[PDB]
């Protein structure tokens, strides 16, 4: 099914000691330069990404103008609003300085840690 | 008596460091992926989803496979020293003219090989700790 | 074929394409505004 | 002659010494940590792969719903 | 007319496709179930 | 008189250990390829069996 790693493990302890605070996946506190540094990196990459989506919008509309067809054919126009809003939401840093998918990746990390903890626990229980 | 008992600790700490560096790399990559979400390219819900899936499964399976290699090399060390013990006594037999000093230093050299083999032997098995994960990623993709 | 300006005008004139495009431009402008505010506040 | 390594060979001796016992190909036991090791690895990979099959199953059903055929094209019935 | 729901109804209406899909789902669920039992027993 | 008589022994042992690492790797790989039976992708009847 699924597993949260045991409370006493040092792997997540040091994970949070490095990254500081991640919302909803870890409660420990450490050196928080990581958090706001990643937050400012997220804001910067958001600005450059906005520039890049504007450029991709120009090239996409130029390509569509070469066809002369309404509603566009290179993109499904019903998926674009939900795609854009979801991607923008996942790039919003919270007060702790992390985006939603950074939390997603940290959750994947701790889940892999828990799987490794299962394997090691089975080995040691047999031992 | 000293290097062998600690060498697994060295290699496992370095492997865990490689894992942590991978965590940092994927953490830095995550905003790039969520920026890839907002591409106007196609209608897929992942965009450039090869990167996301590949890096995610890599970091997810890195620790379990490191433990896999750890226990595998623990099992491998004993069979390795047993290979060495089975082969050494006969592989050195004719070397043991070989009279006088030649006989003395010969003993030295055979010992200089025995533990030498030992020092390589376990070490190679322990590179197996770093051998399973990446090669596994070659299989899935 | 017609000029690119005619195609652009036809794309803009369609109501539903117009509303999606204006909405997405609003999201983009809000994103860059938030980014600018953050990089200015952090310094 | 048939492929059958001799009885006194140590290649299979050390192979079974390492891997414990495999049913029908090897006789003998050693450090059977590898046994439960591969068992739990098999269980974990079975669960994760099962999740993967359900995932690819809804992908295939969504793909075939767009076309209108039965159980997709590459996937047969 | 034709949509995803109608496609789902058409696939479920065919007896042979329905039974093979149900059988494969049964094998999948028993696989994950035995995996869960083995994992729980390991810990 | 010393290194030459024993060097081939070392090389063969290291090669056989490369083989042992390879067989362990194949043993670990077996569940993945047995898992690939489900997917009918490709012209092959084994799924992803290359």
């Amino acid at each position: 099914l699924s597993f949260a790693p045991p409370a006493s493990d040092l792997s997540v302890v040091f994970l949070g000691n490095l990254f500081g605070v991640v919302d909803g996946v870890l409660h420990g506190t450490g050196s928080q330069i990581m958090g706001n540094m990643f937050g400012v990196f997220n804001s910067a990459v958001l600005a450059l990404g906005g520039i890049i989506i504007m450029y991709t919008l120009m090239v996409s509309t130029m390509n569509t103008a070469h066809e002369g067809q309404m509603l566009g054919q290179k993109w499904s126009s019903i998926w674009i609003p939900l795609r854009s809003t979801f991607g923008l939401a996942l790039l919003i840093p919270k007060a702790s300085g992390y985006c939603m998918m950074q939390v997603f990746f940290m959750w994947v990390i701790v889940q892999g840690v828990g799987a490794a903890d299962k394997i090691w626990e089975a080995a040691l229980s047999y031992l | 008596a000293y290097y062998i008992p600690v060498l697994p600790y060295m290699i496992f700490t370095f492997g865990s460091f490689a894992w942590l560096i991978a965590v940092i790399e994927a953490m830095v990559a995550a905003p790039i992926v969520a920026l890839g979400v907002t591409h106007p390219e196609g209608n897929e819900a992942f965009g450039k989803g090869e990167f996301a899936i590949m890096i995610l499964v890599n970091v997810f399976l890195r620790p379990s496979l490191m433990i896999i290699g750890y226990i595998a090399a623990i099992a491998l060390s004993y069979v390795g020293v047993w290979i060495l013990n089975a082969g050494f006594d006969h592989a050195i037999s004719y070397i043991q003219g070989y009279t006088g000093w030649a006989g003395v230093y010969a003993f030295f050299f055979s010992i200089l090989i025995y533990t030498s083999m030992y020092l390589i032997i376990v070490q190679k098995a322990f590179t197996l700790i770093a051998h399973l994960p990446d090669k596994v990623l070659r299989w899935i993709g | 074929m017609a000029s690119k300006k005619e195609n652009l005008k036809s794309l803009f004139s369609n109501t539903r394409t117009r509303v999606i495009i204006i909405f997405t431009a609003a999201l983009l402008i809000i994103a860059v505004v938030i980014g600018f505010f953050k990089i200015r506040g952090a310094t």
